[PDB]
């Protein structure tokens, strides 16, 4: 019942208190998010939003939380959905 | 002697056997003191998070783990500080604090010699010290063994000015970071979180009663971010579950609502006092004083940003730990600390906010001061204060205190909500949403009903489902609403998305997503309102199903919306539902469909629907809808057929020769009844214009014709004059804003205007007409047989040579009542010449436009004399001109005269010195009906922008 | 003598309720319509409605708009004589510079008067006595530069990292900065106090070329695709071509040059002289100079619009003026308290910052 995650200095602390949560199959998360962290960090910078993926659930579902102002949240959600749709096809 | 200290710290810190382990989250903390970049290696780490998560336990685990192994090996010494258990007003030294922490004092002298490079400080709780600093100037201590108050010592430690090249770990709160981030040098931030969202959802789900209202209450609780986010702490979730279980067991004898944090907290607190009472009765006099003292202490602590409440603070309000313990028998005001002095903190900050909010309710019940011997941080208190207005809680308070409870702050809250509704240039949507969220917390119809009575116009942005629910709840009581606008950018973009939150479905049989039913409830709320008659979709993106639901709800018999706007929305998918809606809602008579491309079948269905006897649409705007030849043929067939259409717009789409002749054949026929036609920014050529006017020659129905931003030749103007010459023309307003008219065409126009009625408006903006043609125009306007009422010359090329002519025309004219001179370089001599004939007020001119006329501070005396004695003038524009201080003072003194009757003045008042601003304020004070706003063109007494909407 | 009187400009409703609640508490413990500004939502936009126009623009004329007024929304309380400012719209940050350090602010905070910075970057403790002159921010908002008087180089910071720290040095030992610039090819250049302009490779930190002129001729510096424009007290304007590394143009003016600017779209060059006169110069034709305006006081700042249809000026005359591009006609004015020394504008044309004595004021552009 405790998770840690670094916060970049440029991210305001005012926007860390209203996430967006959507669910997806855990089989696609490991191939969309990937293993490296540099690409994820660059996506976070350009979208100006922060995301975390947790797959501790026993089911095939994965939980995604995205932090930022609504427009950035929407844009990052669209990017992730498009990547998932491409990888599923 | 290090082994003895390590054994002592092991013995002292042992309270978590199943909570402290080599978790995957902790190796990040161990590695954090390593160079991420080869150049950079951080020296300060700040752990921030919500109050209820285990940051202090994490720091204690760090200290314990260093004492055994696998956690820290380079750090030779780790020192743990707990600042909320000590007093920071005494004067001491750093050596004394460590000596208190470290039993052996002989180790430190050899320690300081080589340790500063390899040494770690762990400071727990520097959140209560945000108020100790005077914020004026703090003296920096540079070396230890200095007798100074310990807050200065901590200030020097944080600045790397006391013990440099040493590592610091600081545990703090999210809201206590405003003053600390400037002090520390390049820290690293770690965000700590509690239990996950799925675990939280399951825990909430087990405890809900499930007697026929489980789904709605469950969704009301889970989607509320204010409650759901702060429920991260296990203690808060345990409190919520205990309150939910208590309500079900206390079934009928509990009437407090269960959808909000305020209702659940009142349930626990107020029931707890009842168990003390041997029978249902009132509080004793002494216990009332204790409760009031507790509330007042909590409120003062909230205001002063304090959360420790030392012993002397308790004696200020005459409190006692025994009294509070024996009054509640519940976990309130826990005692912490180990030294002689004691500290008392609330079990959770939510309880302190609850009591601080409760203080405002009981403050006026009596004279309580006899028995006492004395913006983010205020969000929770404000939410609790708004929530405590529920009438069910006040009845319990009346039962306990024996007197009726009517707080004074209720009027203040209602007045604040009312101030938002009445604004001069529209209402801010964010304040509207905040007010709606606040009013949703008090599940009271009288309070919410009386707070919302002055809106009359609402702009709303929706990007969450909770927004839909709170807006649906609050909009039911807005009985005076007349216009709304909703912006839903992304909530309804995708048509199909089927997912479930837990491993198993929340409900066994749902058959429909939660979003769709809440959307339908909102749409039915919109369709039930009586006085609302304008709906604008803003910048919404809608799928097929959403638009279908909207249309089916708007088809209802109780919907009286007259105007529908889609000029900035993407609704291409639901056009079939739109067409079916068109001829079943008979109250709709204005449809704006700009920027939505129309295909062949869509246009065919739209025309077929418009031909229906049950359609009552009278205005149809169809600009930027890319049309085809067959579309133009069907438009002509619609025009010739039976319809109730009176206004048609086809702006910003090119028209070909064949389409033009078909349209002209439609217009020339006697079976067409169309009043207004807008044809600006089309593909009109001089040949096409000639053909159009030739076809219109036999028409006797069109009264408004706009032909702006086209190309018109001299033959076209002659044909227009020929069409205007014959009787029974019935043309009232002509607009030609950018068509190029030059030379003789102005002469034909003057010949027509010399003797012509039924033509009252004429706009000639942005045309190259100089003083020569203005001679003819003024000569034509001087005759008594000219009924023109408004003339616009905003961007025509004019100089001061025609100003005497303009003044003579103004003196002699008896019908003109508006004259616009927008971008003409008249100068000061021309303006003085004009004012010579203006000051006598020989005519009924009521609107003069003198913006951007290049006026210095030389004509100010003549202007002031002209407008000092001129009762007829009502409006005046003076923007984009240079006025000195003396000229502005003269203008203001002329404004203050009791003879002038100016109603609208166009000035930006934020461009003048303080004295001129004071004079303007005095002018506004003397005459209360004067509006001083720079947006001069936003005032329309008559329909002037009929061709721009 | 004309002394403007400052008032609490924003007066929001959210602060109104909080202030109203505070007086009730004390008033209880004693015995013993209003006009509100629209908040800057998310630090991005204001959510207002635009102004009306007498007519409608052409179909091809869509994105070419001009402002009408300015509205003050916040004051940032630096505590020293302000010298430079930067706006950073994509990341929503502000940089204010004085002689003793740089303070960073975030626009998300909803406060009428800001006094707590995000950070305080200083370099004075490093040496005995050092003063700062200028600072510069890149186009992609990922690097910061700063130069001064007694420094050993120009300091480079990284803004895309999880932490804020120093990155490079770019050595220039015995010189005073007075000017900074950046270019697309990944190099930086600065023009010192003896007419020297030096170019460093931003990644390798190596000196590429040196350009020498007369004394005080490098006060102003403007870069383009392959040209470098300079001008200072010597009342001359010169152009250097990087490929041939020698002057190309030389023009005489009647007074000292105090500022320079370039249009993002067209091929114009803007000059500000020491007697209040503006000038326009075609960068490509280089035919002749035409004067557009005149003022009593000198000019210390100049900047073009993102679409290149207007510009704004500051000086020593207690005023900020906005002019139109085709001809140079003045649009409006806004007064201040003292000599305005700096200002900056965003990339979406929504906000403008301005610092006169020791406080930086942020305005909202109304279209």
């Amino acid at each position: 019942s405790l998770r840690l995650r670094t916060r970049p200095w440029w991210f305001p602390i005012q926007e860390v208190s209203n996430p967006l949560v959507l669910y997806m199959e855990a089989w696609v998360a490991e191939r969309v998010i990937g293993t490296d962290q540099a690409e994820i960090s660059e996506i976070e910078w350009m979208c100006q939003a922060l995301l975390t993926v947790d797959s501790v659930n026993s089911g095939n579902l994965a939980e995604i939380t995205i932090f930022g102002q609504p427009s950035a949240q929407t844009r990052m959600k669209n990017i992730l959905l498009n990547m998932a749709a491409w990888h599923k096809e | 002697d290090l082994q003895d200290y390590k054994a002592h710290v092991i013995a002292k810190f042992d309270t978590s056997v199943d909570l402290h382990y080599d978790s995957p989250e902790m190796k990040l903390l161990s590695d954090a003191f390593k160079p991420y970049q080869k150049t950079f290696q951080p020296h300060t780490i700040i752990l921030h998070g919500r109050p209820g998560v285990g940051k202090s336990a994490l720091a204690r685990s760090i200290v314990l783990g260093w004492a055994q192994g696998k956690l820290f090996q380079k750090m030779s010494f780790v020192i743990f500080f707990s600042v909320r258990e000590i007093k920071w007003t005494e004067k001491s030294s750093l050596a004394q604090l460590i000596a208190k922490e470290c039993p052996d004092s002989w180790d430190l002298v050899t320690k300081i010699m080589s340790q500063p490079e390899r040494l770690l400080f762990v400071i727990d709780g520097l959140d209560d010290m945000d108020s100790v600093l005077q914020h004026d100037d703090m003296t920096l201590s540079r070396d230890w063994k200095d007798e100074q108050p310990i807050y200065i010592l901590m200030y020097s430690l944080l600045r790397k000015a006391l013990l440099p090249q040493s590592f610091l770990i600081i545990t703090t709160r999210n809201t206590g970071l405003e003053k600390l981030k400037s002090m520390v040098v390049s820290p690293l931030y770690i965000l700590v979180e509690g239990l996950s969202a799925s675990r939280r959802s399951q825990l909430v789900l087990e405890n809900i009663s499930n007697e026929s209202d489980r789904i709605q209450v469950f969704h009301s609780l889970i989607e509320n971010h204010q409650l759901f986010d702060q429920c991260q702490a296990p203690s808060v979730c345990s409190l919520v579950c205990e309150a939910l279980q208590l309500q079900k067991k206390l079934g009928k004898r509990c009437t407090l609502p269960c959808q909000t944090l305020t209702g659940l907290y009142a349930t626990l607190v107020f029931h707890q006092l009842t168990l003390k009472r041997p029978s249902q009765s009132a509080l004793s006099q002494e216990e009332q004083i204790t409760l009031v003292g507790l509330c007042m202490m909590a409120a003062e602590g909230v205001w002063t940003m304090r959360s420790v409440f030392y012993d002397d603070d308790l004696k200020n309000y005459s409190l006692k730990e025994s009294e509070i313990l024996a009054l509640f028998h519940m976990n309130i005001l826990l005692q912490v600390g180990h030294n002689s002095e004691q500290c008392y903190v609330f079990s959770h900050l939510s309880l302190q906010d609850f009591f601080a909010a409760l203080y405002y309710v009981l403050e006026g019940l009596e004279e309580w001061n006899q028995h006492f011997c004395f913006d983010t941080r205020l969000l929770g208190m404000k939410r609790f204060l708004f929530g405590l207005m529920n009438k069910d809680i006040l009845k319990t308070l009346e039962v306990l205190f024996e007197y009726p409870v009517i707080p004074t702050v209720e009027q203040k809250l209602q007045h604040w909500v009312s101030l938002i509704a009445q604004q001069v240039n529209g209402t801010s949507p964010m304040d509207t949403l905040d007010a709606f969220y606040c009013l949703f917390e008090s599940q009271d119809e009288e309070f919410v009903g009386g707070a919302l009575k002055r809106f009359q116009e609402v702009w709303l942005l929706i990007n969450q489902k909770m927004d839909l629910k709170v807006s649906s709840y609050c909009l039911k009581h807005c009985q005076n609403l007349k216009a709304i606008r909703v912006d839903i950018r992304d909530l309804l973009s995708v048509d199909n998305t089927l997912e479930l939150c837990p491993v198993v479905t929340v409900q066994e049989t749902q058959c429909k997503p939660l979003l769709m039913e809440w959307w339908g409830n909102f749409c039915s709320v919109l369709g039930s309102l009586r006085n609302l008659k304008e709906l604008d979709l803003g910048d919404s993106i809608l799928s097929q199903r959403a638009m279908k639901i909207l249309c089916l709800e708007l088809r209802n018999q109780s919907c009286r919306i007259q105007k529908l706007t889609f000029k900035s929305a993407e609704v291409v998918s639901g056009l079939k539902h739109l067409w079916k809606l068109l001829f079943s809602n008979q109250n709709l008579k204005y449809l704006n469909l700009g920027n939505t491309p129309m295909k062949d079948d869509d246009m065919k269905l739209a025309c077929e629907a418009l031909k229906h006897p049950k359609c009552s649409v009278e205005t149809l705007r169809l600009d930027s809808c890319e049309l085809t030849i067959i579309g133009y043929e069907m438009i002509s067939t619609l025009l010739i057929s039976t319809t109730r259409l009176k206004c048609l717009s086809l702006a910003k789409n090119r028209v070909g020769v064949k389409s033009m002749i078909s349209l002209g054949n439609a217009l020339s026929s006697s079976m067409c009844l169309l009043q207004k036609l807008i044809l600006d920014n089309c593909g009109l050529t001089p040949a096409s214009c000639h053909l159009l006017v030739s076809a219109l020659f036999s028409n006797q129905n069109l009264t408004h014709l706009c032909l702006s931003n086209n190309s018109l030749g001299t033959e076209g103007v002659q044909q227009l004059c020929q069409f205007l010459r014959n009787p029974e023309c019935a043309l009232q307003r002509l607009i030609l804003n950018h068509c190029n008219i030059v030379d003789d065409a102005y002469g034909f126009l003057a010949m027509r205007l010399a003797n012509n009625t039924k033509l009252t408006h004429l706009s000639l903006t942005m045309n190259p007409v100089g003083d020569g043609a203005m001679k003819l125009l003024c000569e034509a306007l001087k005759e008594p047989t000219c009924y023109l009422q408004e003339l616009e010359l905003v961007d025509c090329q004019l100089t001061q040579n025609c100003c005497e002519d303009l003044a003579c025309m103004i003196t002699t004219t008896k019908h003109l009542k508006s004259l616009d001179l927008g971008n003409n370089a008249l100068g000061d001599k021309g303006v003085i010449t004009l004012c010579e004939g203006l000051k006598q007020s020989s005519s009924s001119l009521r609107r003069l436009g003198l913006g951007a006329c290049k006026l210095t501070s030389n004509c100010c005396e003549a202007l002031s004399l002209a407008i000092s004695c001129n009762p007829h003038l009502n409006s005046l524009n003076l923007v984009k001109n240079d006025f000195s201080t003396s000229g502005m003072l003269k203008l203001c003194s002329a404004f203050q005269c009791p003879v002038s009757n100016l109603g609208i003045i166009g000035l930006w008042k934020q461009e003048y010195y303080a004295r001129v601003r004071r004079q303007l304020e005095e002018v506004e004070f003397v005459k209360p009906h004067v509006v001083i706003d720079g947006d001069w063109y936003a005032s329309d007494e008559d329909d002037r922008n009929w061709w721009k909407n | 003598d004309p002394q403007p009187v400052w008032d609490a400009e924003p007066q929001f409703c959210q602060g109104f309720l909080i202030q109203g609640l505070w007086e009730l508490f004390m008033d209880s413990r004693q015995k013993n319509a209003d006009k509100f500004l629209k908040p800057l939502s998310w630090g991005s936009e204001v959510l207002e409605s635009s102004c009306n126009q007498p007519s409608t623009a052409l179909w091809q004329l869509e994105r070419f708009t001009v402002p009408q007024a300015l509205q003050k929304v916040r004051v940032l309380k630096h505590q020293e004589l302000l010298l430079v400012v930067a706006v950073s719209s994509f990341t929503r940050h502000v940089f204010t510079c004085s002689q003793s350090g740089i303070k960073v602010w975030n626009l998300v905070n909803q406060v009428a008067e800001d006094r707590d910075p995000e950070s305080h970057l200083k370099c004075s403790v490093q040496d005995n006595k050092v003063y700062l002159r200028t600072c510069l921010l890149s186009s992609n908002s990922r690097t910061l530069f700063a130069g001064g008087y007694n420094l050993p180089g120009v300091i480079v910071w990284d803004l895309a990292a999880p932490s804020l720290y120093e990155k490079c040095q770019l050595p220039c030992e015995g010189l005073s900065c007075q000017a900074l610039a950046n270019t697309k090819e990944n190099m930086a250049l600065a023009g010192f106090t003896d007419g020297t302009v030096r170019i460093w490779d931003l990644r390798t930190q190596e000196i590429v070329r040196n350009l020498k002129g007369p004394t005080n001729s490098a006060r102003n510096l403007v870069v383009k695709d392959d040209n470098i424009w300079t001008g200072g007290l010597d009342a001359c304007l010169r152009c250097w071509d990087l490929r041939m590394a020698k002057v190309s143009l030389e023009h005489l003016f009647q007074s000292q040059i105090m500022s320079l600017a370039h249009s993002p779209t067209e091929d114009w060059l803007l000059l500000g002289l020491a007697n209040g006169q503006h000038c326009l110069f075609n960068s490509r034709k280089r035919d002749q100079v035409l004067t557009v305006d005149t003022k009593d006081n000198t000019i210390l700042g100049l900047k073009f619009s993102p679409n290149g249809k207007w510009w704004a000026s500051v000086g020593m005359g207690n005023f900020i003026t906005v002019h139109s591009m085709p001809t140079g006609a003045k649009l409006f004015q806004v007064p201040e308290v003292g000599p305005v020394r700096c200002f900056d504008m965003t990339e979406n044309g929504r906000l403008i910052i301005t610092g006169s004595r020791d406080c930086a004021s942020v305005y909202h552009i109304k279209y």
